[PDB]
């Protein structure tokens, strides 16, 4: 399955239940496509490459 | 492209099995032509089919 | 295809014969190169580095 | 019955072993290939195991599935199997136990069979020289031959150079013509020295399978017609098979024994007034058959019978030979094990090797049979071990340079001590030193896909080979924004431009078009069209136009 | 493609030549110098589909508007590559 990934679980109390904690780096991993569409929503780079 | 035989790095082809059963099916089915145009004796054909 | 040859003519770039397939290093590590080894079958002239 | 003791235990106790099933079994056959059948149907029934070990824990717990209609079946298969008798089980058991009803020897007994297959092409041979066609095909070819249109070594495979086949072919042509120049007064002695100046000759075997397929065309032809007679006379009309014969035997020429029958006062005379005209044409055929040929339709049918008499001894000679001479082939065959084929294919390869072997055999050089075949029967299984074995299929040549490379590479490794390598084969061996090199490339097989790479899970080699021609979503997401991009540009310039510039590009339509068709659209195939090109592409070309075109570049 | 049931029953013979594309004749699977594939094996170029998209077996069409011609030299209908598969 595309747009997965995995890891080492860990404790991390901060947290209300309704939110899991996660990695800058998996998450700029999962969500390219995501980013890329907003990147040429706000200009920030005028075609995709 | 359901039973590939993809090049391997170095010559080496990494090919799956049921190339291997259909040239033997293609063989024996030629091979039962070849035999039926001479006429052979029964046991040659019989052992043939 | 087309337009990108459109792109070609406008711009005259040669889209060489050429494939790069270097080794680039697995993505995540950050090291120091310690130590390069390098092998050649005995029909090809050792480059510079060898 | 026992057995079905087993089975019910099996039922009950709810498995069984190796020791309780080898128990049970029937005695006397135990020749570990039934048994595996066997083993497989209690799996098959009710049973599920077959065990060795009785149990089995939550591992797996209190596992079962009814699988109704496959037990009345399976205990069926077992109780027919065990009362009636022991199946044979594989083919290359069947195939020994089917020959081993061969009579095993022809200690110069060979020189019987092969007096009846002289026997068989002899009387063939006489129908050869007797067949008019044959002559006349012989004849016809010889022509075609000399202008050059065919080769006369083509034709004939030597008698017992072409010229003097070719003044032959005259001397032949003269005996045919002197034979049929005479139309009843010495007719005999005309076929006399026809057969005895045509009887010391041959011709290829496909050459003789053409004269013998024209000859039973012939055959085809009499006994369409001898139906288009009998089953329109008989199976039509109730004239029965004596009162047909009556007059059907011994002329069996002219019109009259239908005609003239047809008047005889009878009731198949009374029936056969409206296929008189069927058979009327039957006879007439038969009459135009005899215009042909020359010679009476009982005389082809006595002719062709004595011919298919020989074919008939000749082929019963041949079978009878390659029944004794199969332990030969298996003998011989037991060599090539491993080659890369079946022990049934190389005896199936040996099969054919024989049958040729019998076809190209003559006792006039005082061979020994066995000893002679065995040459045939080694050349054609090489031949196949060569050119069907490996997968990706390499030439006769190609094998031969490689089993050359293994010898040698077999005596430089314990020669040389350790081994040799490519710089070293390259003068051991004479070749260019990279010859070597693409073959020892070539010459290995490919590895299995479903390679068990047991390092995982449970994974296999074909599930690790990417796929490397699918176009990235990158790439394909790219490419529609280029095509976005160049569209908008292109809108960007007048209607003129941007047809010149989709046409003399192949954006938005089908392949790409020529200068002469750009002409042949605007009017002028000549400079307007590349100024009108040159210029669109220096105004694109313009920075604050074509900005994002060359930002679309990967440089 | 919201099709339906699926459906299953014998395999006709006259059917099973409507599924084909040309009998397969000889064991070759590719050609041991260049890999192109062996005409006609267990693969094929004009059996079973091109092997490079839009392009000939022999190359003589090669662009996308020949689409659907069967070149005259390797009778190789110039399609896509999936329709290998
Ligand atoms: C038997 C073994 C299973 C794990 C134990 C499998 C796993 C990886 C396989 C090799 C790789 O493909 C690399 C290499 C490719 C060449 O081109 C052909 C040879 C090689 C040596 C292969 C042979 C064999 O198939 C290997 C060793
Ligand atoms: C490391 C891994 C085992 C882990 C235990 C071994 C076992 C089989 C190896 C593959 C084979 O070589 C085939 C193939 C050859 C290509 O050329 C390079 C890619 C492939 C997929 C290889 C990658 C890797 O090497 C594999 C997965
Ligand atoms: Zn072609």
């Amino acid at each position: 399955v595309d747009y997965s990934g995995r890891s080492v679980i860990t404790v991390g109390p901060y947290l209300r239940l309704h939110q899991c904690g996660l990695p800058k780096k998996m998450a700029l991993e999962l969500f390219k496509p995501f980013i890329y569409g907003k990147l040429e929503l706000r200009g920030l780079a005028t075609t995709i490459k | 492209d359901l039973r590939p035989l993809v090049p391997l790095d170095g010559g080496r082809f990494a090919t799956s099995d049921l190339n291997d059963l259909y040239r033997r099916v293609i063989n024996r089915n030629n091979r039962l032509k070849r035999l039926l145009d001479l006429a052979a004796p029964d046991i040659i054909v019989r052992n043939e089919k | 295809t087309p337009e990108e040859k459109l792109l070609r003519a406008i711009f005259g770039e040669k889209a060489s014969d050429v494939k790069d397939s270097s080794l680039r290093v697995p993505n995540g590590v950050s090291g120091t190169v310690i130590d390069v080894q390098v092998f050649t079958r005995d029909g090809v002239e050792k480059d510079k580095r060898a | 019955s026992q057995l079905k003791l087993l089975v019910t235990r099996g039922k009950e106790q709810g498995y069984l072993t190796y020791a309780e099933v080898n128990d049970h079994l029937p005695e006397d056959i135990v020749d570990s290939d039934q048994i595996e059948d066997i083993i497989q149907m209690i799996n098959d029934m009710g049973i599920q195991v077959m065990e060795e070990a009785p149990d089995a824990d939550d591992l797996m717990l209190a596992e079962n599935t009814a699988d109704e209609d496959a037990a009345e079946a399976a205990a069926q298969v077992l109780s027919s199997v065990e009362s009636e008798i022991g199946r044979t089980t594989d083919p290359v058991r069947m195939y020994m136990r089917e020959m081993g009803t061969v009579e095993l020897l022809t200690r110069e007994g060979e020189i019987d069979i092969a007096k009846r297959i002289e026997d068989g092409i002899n009387q063939v041979q006489c129908s050869v020289a007797e067949y008019p066609e044959a002559i006349t095909y012989l004849l016809e070819q010889y022509d075609r031959v000399e202008a050059e249109e065919a080769r006369l070594s083509d034709l004939i495979t030597g008698f017992v150079d072409p010229e003097l086949a070719r003044e032959k072919f005259a001397e032949l042509r003269a005996q045919y013509v002197v034979t049929r120049d005479t139309i009843h007064a010495t007719a005999q002695e005309e076929i006399l020295k026809l057969s005895e100046v045509f009887k010391q000759f041959r011709l290829v075997p496909k050459q003789f399978d053409y004269l013998v397929n024209s000859m039973r065309v012939m055959m085809d032809r009499v006994r369409t017609q001898e139906r288009l007679i009998m089953k329109l006379c008989v199976e039509q009309c109730k004239m029965p098979k004596k009162n047909f014969i009556t007059l059907f035997t011994g002329n069996e020429t002219s019109d009259t024994w239908f005609n003239a029958a047809i008047a005889m006062n009878k009731p198949w005379s009374e029936k056969l007034h409206d296929v008189s005209e069927e058979v009327h044409r039957a006879l007439q055929k038969l009459q135009q058959i005899e215009e042909e040929t020359g010679l009476t339709i009982e005389q082809v049918k006595d002719i062709n019978r004595r011919m298919s008499i020989g074919e008939a001894k000749a082929r019963r000679a041949k079978k009878e030979m390659v029944e004794a001479n199969l332990r030969l082939v298996i003998s011989i065959a037991k060599k090539y094990t491993n080659r890369g084929l079946q022990f049934l294919d190389l005896i199936q390869e040996g099969n054919i090797g024989l049958m040729k072997a019998v076809d190209k055999f003559e006792y006039r050089r005082g061979y020994k049979f066995s000893t002679y075949a065995t040459w045939w029967i080694r050349q054609a299984i090489t031949r196949s071990i060569a050119d069907q074995a490996r997968t990706i299929r390499i030439p006769v040549h190609m094998i031969e340079t490689i089993n050359k490379l293994n010898r040698i590479s077999r005596q430089m490794l314990q020669e040389m001590g350790r081994e040799p390598t490519p710089e070293e084969l390259a003068e051991r061996m004479l070749m260019p030193e990279d010859k070597i090199r693409k073959v020892l490339k070539i010459a290995k097989e490919p590895i299995s896909m479903e390679t068990p790479i047991g390092d995982d899970e449970d994974s296999h080699l074909g599930d690790f080979i990417e796929d490397t021609t699918l176009e990235l979503p990158l790439d394909s997401a790219t490419t529609e924004s280029l095509r976005a991009a160049t569209h908008d540009v292109l809108a960007g310039l007048t209607a003129r431009e941007a047809k010149v510039l989709r046409m003399r590009f192949g954006i938005d339509m089908n392949t790409d078009y020529t200068l002469e068709e750009v002409g042949k659209q605007f009017d002028v195939t000549r400079e307007r069209i590349r100024q009108i090109e040159a210029k669109a592409l220096r105004k694109l070309r313009h920075p604050s136009r074509s900005e994002v075109l060359r930002s679309f570049l990967d440089d | 493609e919201e099709f339906d049931a699926i459906k299953i029953a014998l395999a006709s013979p006259d059917m099973i030549r409507s599924w084909s594309f040309g009998e397969v004749k000889k064991p070759e699977t590719i050609n041991y110098r260049t890999f192109k594939p062996e005409r006609d094996g267990l693969f094929c170029a004009r059996i079973f589909g091109p092997v490079k998209d839009y392009e000939c077996l022999c190359g003589k069409y090669k662009r996308l508007k020949h689409r659907g011609v069967i070149c005259e030299k390797c009778g190789v209908e110039v399609t896509q590559t999936k329709v290998r598969r």
